[PDB]
């Protein structure tokens, strides 16, 4: 999700959830210290490249640990 | 706010300016090109980054130059 | 099976790390003027052939080695 | 008269002097390549016909002449399709005994050890098994013959150069004008009457003269031999009496009124046939009848050159209510002068009409010995799935290119257009919500049920056995449908489908149809779909409104319908174009698709399918596993991909191998896609002048200068991999899958 | 045990390309002739000449890892 | 003197009242339908019109629109919370793309772009290559 | 220096076409210009550009 | 033999791969009837496939334990067939495209409009040009010892870097 899809279709959405936040009665008497923005171009690199890290490596470990302490040989 | 530079490679034919869409930009005299003008970024705080200048300056290299700086709210092109 | 897989995944950190630290140095650390000829200088001198011959063994591999498995398959 | 003939003579010379010169179509690209983006601008923009001229009548000549074209190519692959079938299968022996010759229309040539694709099929034939349906088609069309077949072949490549023919004269000798084109009253009378009513008419009278007779005789047991020619049940009517006695009274009860003698062909009893598990002709009969009279008085309601009938214009203009304001005033001009606005309709109305098309072709079978035929269920099924979801996001990219391009603000002050983009914030953040709300609820019942079983706590998952979710709102319908036949249509015989509840029909002593239960298993299924659809339109709604502007990008109408970005300011600005949103819901159109065929395709394996024995003894295919196994990931995972993946990676040495081999194929095409899809043009274009100094060191380099592909053009090269390599890895799992339980 | 190690060959010398030209091309290009003035890490030179996604010395360390997570794989 | 326009839900939002807000004046000499740059239209009135958002991007945005789409010619303002303005389009009457005698030289490197320093030049500072 | 359609060779680094030949067009007389040689190609650059300016030091002439 | 490997003609698991490939065709013939097409098709097959273990018997290929074929590349001339005859062979006919082609950019390149004779070829021209690669190791060694193979260090542009 990080990789394919870019910042620009982000920022877009939320500045329709910003509004909606702001136009709901009993929702307004909150809100939040710091404009809420979509993530920048190298930080969803990052970010997704994190995800396809641990995904990646926690799902060979759970393969290679089971399969062999289920056979154990 | 960003930072936005004119090197003296500037021929002075004003398509930055007309391409800037936040107003930044400007012409100025100056007596050192055949078109006596150079670029001058006098408003560089409402600069978006966009670089909108930069894909119309027709030297090699790059007369204008943007480079990213601290994001304000004008610069992070908020609405809200 | 933990302990080989565990001390090769860890070794592809350390040496992708090594080449992330090699192009830092590069950008602000490196001095043109202090290497004048240099044999760290020459490497930048002929970076073009290093390239395009790291692409020419790289596409040799990549064609032979998986036009080998799919004649095979 | 308003509704007239205005045609202009040898508008354009056909010379070959166009073809030397690529790019002849365009004012940039027509002065020659200097890089290789030049080749990629060639295909990208050939078929862009309003960025080729600026008059509305030649970009409508270009596309009227264009469909002659795209017919003439459907008619050279209907007539092949024929061809084959008369030279290059087994249709006589499947004839003569439908339940054990399986059928091929395909052989291939033995050259490198090939052969093997030549299945043993049957009937002293090798090829390869084509799941597409001809057969079945040509027996409920009363074939019987290799001959006929050559016919329709002949008639096909006629009919393909008659097509060829008219798209040259309509467009250099005959181009019709621009006031010809503009007559949309006219166009629908034609349509609805001559093309669907005639339609209609003519074909219920080839199945009564023609498929009607020879499908019982057949049905009763005669061989295709001792059947007579088709045309002699046109001469004869002792042959005809003899199958329906109400030929006797010949056409007379039709002008008396009397129209109860002919009970004999028009018949609504529904269900099934039992001995061939299809529908029976005879309703099929009565259904392009009642439809041909529905057709062709349609066809009168718009008014052309006398004065009775409905202006298009004085209808919409009258729709209007105090919450609408102007209500439909202007989207006459809208839909008479652009292209795209139509596309846009018509691409989601006949995608929607290919899903349609699928849903009741597996519940209510209309070919006779097809719904045993599981390979063909399964394969027709999810071609159309697959058709219905491209052209449905094709509607809403025309949609988007409609606003960029063709529409204006001043012919359209305060209309439902102007009105939806007014609170087009709110359409967005409450489907947001909407999205927000579904997956949170459908996806995490799955979540539950995995961490609940995997814990050891199966008692407290949502299943069938513990906290039910039982959909009461569609089996409330399932009895309303069951109950249906001699009450609400006191007339019908039988129910429509026999998936609301009934008997069990069985050909060959396999199942053709069983009432399809539903269940909490079920339930949640149904959420799914509901959630990737929802998220689908919440992409491509978004791409539509925003299409001109945002508060991110005001002036985004300027910078056109594909773009890549407007730079690395104002944040990020990557995708903002709406061909990036066009871009971004291809590949949910794909997730969604791809959980029905699932769905579909494990439902039917688990709880309709299989064989049967002494005493109704129902032997499923999958053995019942979908009430308890489909409730959690790892049951999907495990009971679904992984169970049923043994055909297609043991199919090796066998005639089914192929399947094996673009089964890897698309598993390595759709790997290569995220090569394109997660990198980006800077770092292969600097890559690329590393390897033109290994030329320029040698004194050669070429003069069309080698250019990376564009931020656009990247995107466009990764998604058509990710969907060719994702599509294809299902269809070789699910042929492979379905010709062994078949 | 022939056909592995040339995969591993070709594994071993894509990720060294990725990660040399990183580091090589970290102060400048053709297309980025002042690369060095913009630091190691940065979005992109926005869409003008052609576009430049992917173009800083740390986007070549990005696409790098997906070919340490592959040929340790 | 607002246009014609029955409201959206595009419009300005807390930002307006509690930071910077901004108005646009134009002057038309008829009565002609436009586009809002976060709305799809509105009826100008002729005569001299005021309209307020909340960017100077979608300002000038219209501007753009109002320039060579209807030959006509506007002013930018941008208004504080307490009540004080500030004039910025154009800065001196004079549109930027025409040079003013005047104007002075802001941010300008007296050399061609491959004349910047080593990065390692400038080392432990508080500057960068391209601010020397 | 070069005159009008002398064949020069760039020597700016940053520029796209160093190391590599072309046609000077028009060589303004006034020195208050800083870049007075109009140098064309007959290759475009990564912008599409056919030509640029140039001072008398960074050029030099093939024969 | 090298690396404990039999020849194939001497192996006993290459036997009974050649049988059991015979008596899966054999099993599969017997449905039909002598005269028709899938007989003839299939009889026809176990003559191409009892042909193909006759010519490795005889080839002087080696067998492993699994039966299967293997080559060897250290640089034997015992095992030329097996990579060395077909390496010379390809290496003349890529060198010879890769020549052919890069005369032809060499020769249009001199011209008005270079591009245009790249999309759309000059054939008489081209068609010249394709068969002169014959001799290609003498013509590529001409212009390495005249100086017309590699240009020189001031013709190539180069990055910024160096
Ligand atoms: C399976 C998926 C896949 C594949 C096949 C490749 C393939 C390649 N990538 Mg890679 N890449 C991938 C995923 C993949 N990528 C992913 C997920 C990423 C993260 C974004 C990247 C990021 C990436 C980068 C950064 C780099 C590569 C590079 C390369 C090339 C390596 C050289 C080579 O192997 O030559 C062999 C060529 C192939 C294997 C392509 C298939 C060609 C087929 C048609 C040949 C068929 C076999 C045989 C020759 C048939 C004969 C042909 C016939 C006409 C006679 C090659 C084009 C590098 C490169 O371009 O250097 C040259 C490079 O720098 N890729
Ligand atoms: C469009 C639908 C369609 C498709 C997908 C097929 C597919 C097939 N047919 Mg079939 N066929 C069709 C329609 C179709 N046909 C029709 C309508 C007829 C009746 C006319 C036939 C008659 C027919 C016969 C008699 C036979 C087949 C056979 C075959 C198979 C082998 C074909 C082959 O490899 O030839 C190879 C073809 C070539 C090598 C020709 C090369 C074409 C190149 C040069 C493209 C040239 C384009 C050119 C550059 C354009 C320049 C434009 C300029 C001239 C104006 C293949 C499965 C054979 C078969 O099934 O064997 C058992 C076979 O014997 N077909
Ligand atoms: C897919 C694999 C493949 C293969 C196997 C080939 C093979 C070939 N290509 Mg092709 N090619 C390919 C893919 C391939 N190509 C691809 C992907 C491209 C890119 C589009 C090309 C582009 C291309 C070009 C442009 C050309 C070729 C040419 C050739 C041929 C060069 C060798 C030759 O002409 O015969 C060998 C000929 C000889 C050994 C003759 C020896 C010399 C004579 C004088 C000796 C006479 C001896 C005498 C007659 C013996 C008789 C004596 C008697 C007593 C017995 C060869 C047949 C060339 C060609 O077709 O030739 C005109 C050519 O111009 N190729
Ligand atoms: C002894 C080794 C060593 C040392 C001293 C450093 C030191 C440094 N590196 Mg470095 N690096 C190393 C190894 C090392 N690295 C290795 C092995 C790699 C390869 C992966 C890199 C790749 C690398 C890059 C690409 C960059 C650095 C940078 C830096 C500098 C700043 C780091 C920073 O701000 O971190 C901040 C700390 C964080 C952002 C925390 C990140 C946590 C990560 C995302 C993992 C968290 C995921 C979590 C575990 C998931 C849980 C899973 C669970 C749910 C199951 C600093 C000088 C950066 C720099 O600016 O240099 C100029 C820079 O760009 N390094
Ligand atoms: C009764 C009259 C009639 C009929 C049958 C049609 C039929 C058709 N029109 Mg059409 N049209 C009509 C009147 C009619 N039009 C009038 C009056 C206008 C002017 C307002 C138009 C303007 C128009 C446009 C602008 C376009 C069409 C298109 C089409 C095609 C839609 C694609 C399709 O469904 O393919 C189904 C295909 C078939 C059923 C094959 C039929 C092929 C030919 C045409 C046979 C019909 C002739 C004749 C009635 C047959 C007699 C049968 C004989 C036994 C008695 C279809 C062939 C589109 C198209 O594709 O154009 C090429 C298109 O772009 N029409
Ligand atoms: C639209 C297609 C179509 C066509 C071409 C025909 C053609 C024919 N029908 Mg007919 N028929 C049709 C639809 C059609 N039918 C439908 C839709 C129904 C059911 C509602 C019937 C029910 C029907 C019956 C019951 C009979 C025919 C008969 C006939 C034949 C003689 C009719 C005649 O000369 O009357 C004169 C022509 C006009 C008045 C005009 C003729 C072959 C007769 C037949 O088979 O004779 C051997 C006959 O008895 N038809
Ligand atoms: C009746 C259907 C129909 C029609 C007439 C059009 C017509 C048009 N579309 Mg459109 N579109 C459609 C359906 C349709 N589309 C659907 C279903 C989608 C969703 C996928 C889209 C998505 C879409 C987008 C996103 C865009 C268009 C664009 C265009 C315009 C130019 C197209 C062009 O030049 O392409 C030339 C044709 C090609 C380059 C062909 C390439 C096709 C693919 C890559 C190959 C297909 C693979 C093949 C089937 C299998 C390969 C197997 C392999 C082994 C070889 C043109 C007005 C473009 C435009 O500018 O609009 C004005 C544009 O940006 N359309
Ligand atoms: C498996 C991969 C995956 C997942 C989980 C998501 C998840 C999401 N994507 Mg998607 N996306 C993906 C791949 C994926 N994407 C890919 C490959 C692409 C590239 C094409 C995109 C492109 C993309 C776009 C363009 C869009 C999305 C949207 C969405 C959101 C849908 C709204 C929703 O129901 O969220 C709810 C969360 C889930 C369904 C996942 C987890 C469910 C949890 C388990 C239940 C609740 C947990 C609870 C809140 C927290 C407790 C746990 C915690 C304390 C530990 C959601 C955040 C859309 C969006 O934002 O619309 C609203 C949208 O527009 N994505
Ligand atoms: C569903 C509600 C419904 O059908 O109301 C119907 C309501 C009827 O509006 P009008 O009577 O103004 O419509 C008159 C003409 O537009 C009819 O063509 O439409 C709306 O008000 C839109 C409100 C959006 C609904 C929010 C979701
Ligand atoms: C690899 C890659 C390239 C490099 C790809 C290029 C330059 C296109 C190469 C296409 C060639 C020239 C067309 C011919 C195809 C091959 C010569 C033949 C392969 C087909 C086989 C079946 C033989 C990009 O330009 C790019 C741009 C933007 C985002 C991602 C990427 C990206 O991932
Ligand atoms: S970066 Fe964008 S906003 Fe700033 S001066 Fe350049 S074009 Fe104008
Ligand atoms: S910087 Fe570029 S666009 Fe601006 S005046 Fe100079 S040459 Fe013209
Ligand atoms: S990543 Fe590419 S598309 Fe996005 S802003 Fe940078 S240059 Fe533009």
């Amino acid at each position: 999700m990080f990789l394919i899809s870019w910042r620009g279709y982000w920022q877009e959405l939320i500045e329709t959830l910003v509004w909606a936040h702001e136009r709901t009665p009993l929702a307004n008497l909150i809100r939040w210290r710091d404009k809420p923005v979509a993530l920048s171009i190298v930080q969803a690199r990052l970010v997704g490249l994190v995800h396809f890290s641990v995904g990646y490596i926690l799902t060979y470990a759970a393969f290679l640990i089971a399969s062999t302490s289920g056979k154990f040989g | 706010s960003h930072s936005v530079k004119i090197y003296d490679t500037c021929i002075g034919c004003t398509q930055c300016v007309r391409a800037c869409p936040t107003d930044v930009l400007e012409m100025i005299p100056w007596g050192g090109c055949k078109a006596k003008q150079i670029a001058s970024a006098p408003r560089t705080e409402d600069c978006v980054g966009c670089k909108r200048c930069e894909s119309a300056c027709p030297t090699d290299f790059l007369s204008v130059r943007v480079y990213l700086w601290h994001e304000t709210t004008r610069s992070m092109g908020l609405a809200y | 099976a933990a302990l080989y897989t565990h001390h090769q995944y860890i070794a592809g950190f350390l040496m992708v790390g090594a080449f992330a630290h090699g192009a830092i140095f590069f950008v602000r650390d490196y001095d043109p003027e202090l290497n004048k000829n240099n044999v760290l200088a020459r490497m930048l001198e002929h970076k073009e052939a290093i390239i395009s011959h790291l692409s020419w063994a790289s596409l040799f591999l990549g064609f032979h080695t998986l036009g080998l498995y799919i004649h095979n398959d | 008269k308003n509704v007239q003939i205005f045609v202009e003579k040898d508008a354009v010379e056909t010379s070959f002097e166009k073809w030397s010169q690529p790019g002849h179509f365009s004012r940039t690209l027509a002065k020659g390549p200097k890089t290789t983006t030049w080749i990629w601008n060639l295909h990208a923009d050939a078929h862009d016909f309003d960025s080729q001229t600026n008059s509305l009548e030649e970009v409508s000549r270009k596309i009227f002449s264009a469909h002659f074209g795209q017919l003439a190519a459907i008619f050279l692959w209907i007539s092949g399709m024929h061809f084959h079938g008369a030279y290059f299968s087994n249709y006589s022996a499947w004839l003569s005994d439908p339940i054990k010759i399986k059928q091929s229309s395909q052989v291939v040539w033995p050259i490198v050890g090939q052969e093997i694709l030549n299945a043993d099929v049957g009937g002293n034939f090798q090829g390869v098994q084509t799941t597409s349906g001809w057969f079945q088609m040509w027996r409920a069309e009363g074939i019987t013959s290799e001959v006929e077949l050559y016919w329709i072949a002949i008639g096909g490549l006629i009919m393909s150069a008659l097509m060829l023919f008219a798209g040259w004269f309509h467009y250099h000798k005959a181009a019709p004008k621009l006031e010809w084109f503009q007559n949309a009253e006219s166009m629908m009378n034609h349509h609805l009457a001559g093309l669907l009513g005639l339609g209609c008419l003519s074909w219920s009278g080839h199945q009564i003269h023609i498929a009607l007779p020879i499908n019982k005789l057949l049905d009763a047991g005669v061989s295709p031999q001792e059947i007579p020619l088709p045309h002699e049940f046109l001469i004869n009517r002792d042959l005809m009496a003899q199958l329906y006695p109400s030929f006797e009274k010949g056409l007379t009860p039709f002008f008396s009124g009397q129209w109860g003698v002919y009970s004999d062909f028009l018949t609504f009893k529904g269900g099934l046939n039992p001995v061939t598990g299809g529908l029976w002709l005879s309703d099929i009969a009565h259904h392009h009848l009642a439809l041909s009279v529905l057709f062709i008085i349609a066809g009168h309601m718009y008014r052309t050159n006398w004065g009775i009938g409905h202006s298009m214009k004085e209808i919409l203009e009258a729709h209007k209510g105090p919450f609408t304001g102007e209500g439909h005033k202007g989207l006459y001009e809208i839909l008479t002068t652009s292209w795209h606005a139509q596309l846009a309709i018509n691409l989601a109305m006949i995608g929607s009409l290919s899903i349609i098309v699928a849903h009741h072709m597996y519940a209510m079978p209309p070919y006779p010995y097809i719904a045993t035929d599981y390979a063909t269920q399964l394969s027709l099924f999810t071609h159309h799935m697959w058709i219905g979801g491209f052209c449905v996001v094709g509607g809403a990219a025309h949609g988007a290119i409609f606003m960029v391009r063709d529409y204006t603000p001043a012919n359209n002050y305060n209309n439902l257009l102007d009105r939806d983009l007014r609170h087009r914030d709110e359409i967005i953040s409450n489907l947001n919500w909407v999205c927000i709300f579904l997956g949170c609820h459908a996806f995490g019942f799955y979540i539950h049920n995995d961490t609940m079983r995997a814990l050891g706590r199966p008692q407290d998952m949502f299943s069938d056995k513990a906290i039910q979710l039982q959909p009461i709102f569609a089996q409330w319908i399932q009895n309303i449908h069951l109950l249906a036949p001699g009450t609400t249509a006191p007339n019908a015989l039988a129910t429509t489908s026999y998936a609301f509840g009934g008997d069990i029909v069985e050909v060959g002593g396999k199942i053709a149809m069983m009432p399809i239960k539903l269940g909490t298993a079920d339930f949640m299924v149904h959420h799914i779909h509901a959630f990737t659809i929802h998220v689908t339109v919440l992409i491509l709604l978004k791409g539509v409104l925003y299409a001109r502007s945002s508060k991110l990008i005001p002036d985004k109408a300027n910078l056109g319908f594909r773009f890549p970005c407007d730079g690395p300011g104002r944040g990020g600005t990557c995708q903002s174009s709406s061909w990036d949103h066009v871009f971004l819901g291809l590949f949910w159109m794909y997730n969604a698709i791809s959980v029905v065929i699932f769905h579909f395709s494990w439902k039917m394996q688990s709880d309709v399918w299989g064989t049967v024995t002494a005493d109704g003894s129902i032997s499923h295919i999958t053995g019942g596993n979908f009430a308890q196994s489909s409730i959690t990931i790892n049951g999907w995972l495990r009971d679904f991909l992984w169970s049923q993946a043994s055909q297609v990676i043991q199919s090796y040495g066998s005639a089914s191998s192929a399947y094996g081999l673009i089964f890897l194929g698309a598993h390595f095409i759709w790997a290569f896609s995220l090569m394109f899809l997660f990198s980006g043009r800077g770092y292969w274009q600097e890559l690329i002048e590393s390897i033109v100094w290994a030329h320029n060191k040698l004194n050669f380099a070429p003069a069309i200068q080698p250019r990376a592909l564009s931020i656009t053009q990247g995107r466009a090269v990764g998604l058509a991999h990710y969907l060719l390599g994702g599509i294809g890895t299902t269809w070789a799992f699910f042929l492979a899958r379905s010709l062994s339980i078949t | 045990d022939f056909l592995v190690h040339h995969a591993i060959a070709l594994g071993l010398h894509v990720t060294a390309l990725i990660l040399v030209k990183g580091a090589l091309d970290a102060r400048g290009s053709k297309l980025m002739p002042d690369k060095k003035d913009f630091g190691y890490s940065f979005p992109c030179d926005g869409p003008g000449r052609g576009g430049t996604c992917d173009i800083s010395a740390w986007d070549a360390f990005y696409l790098a890892m997906f070919w340490m997570l592959n040929t340790i794989g | 003197p607002s246009p014609i326009f029955g409201g959206s839900t595009g419009g300005w939002l807390r930002k307006a009242q509690v930071e910077e807000k901004y108005v646009i004046t134009w002057d038309s000499p008829k009565e002609q339908i436009f586009e809002m740059p976060t709305g799809g239209a509105a009826i100008m009135r002729e005569g001299p019109n005021l309209l307020k958002l909340a960017r100077k991007e979608q300002c000038l945005a219209l501007g753009t629109r109002l320039r060579s789409k209807y030959k006509i010619k506007y002013q930018f303002y941008r208004v504080f919370p307490n009540g004080e303005v500030q004039y910025l389009h154009p800065k001196d009457g004079v549109y930027p793309e025409k040079v003013n005698a005047g104007r002075q030289g802001v941010g300008q490197n007296f050399r061609s772009i491959g004349k910047n320093v080593s990065p390692i030049e400038v080392k432990f500072t508080g500057k960068q290559p391209y601010d020397l | 220096g070069p005159k009008r359609g002398a064949k020069v060779k760039i020597l700016r680094k940053e520029s796209y076409w160093y190391k590599g030949t072309g046609s000077v067009v028009a060589v303004d007389q006034d020195p208050n210009t800083r870049y007075p040689v109009v140098v064309r190609f007959n290759k475009v650059n990564y912008a599409n550009v056919s030509t640029n300016n140039y001072a008398l030091d960074e050029i030099q002439e093939v024969e | 033999d090298i690396s404990g490997l039999t020849p194939c003609k001497e192996s006993k698991q290459f036997a009974k791969r050649e049988k059991q490939a015979l008596k899966k065709l054999q099993a599969s013939l017997k449905l039909y009837a002598d005269d028709s097409a899938p007989a003839l098709a299939i009889k026809a097959t176990m003559e191409k496939t009892k042909k193909r273990f006759d010519n490795y018997g005889k080839y002087g290929l080696l067998c492993g334990s699994d039966g299967l074929p293997h080559l060897i590349v250290s640089g034997d001339q015992r095992h030329w067939g097996e990579f060395i005859t077909p390496g010379i062979l390809f290496l003349y006919i890529a060198g010879w495209i890769g020549w052919v082609g890069r005369s032809y950019l060499i020769a249009i390149r001199d011209e008005k409009k270079p591009t245009q004779k790249e999309i759309i070829i000059d054939v008489p021209l081209a068609s010249r040009l394709l068969f002169r690669g014959f001799s290609w190791p003498v013509a590529a060694y001409r212009e390495l010892l005249n100086g017309e193979l590699v240009d020189a260090a001031a013709a190539a542009a180069a990055a910024a870097a160096a």
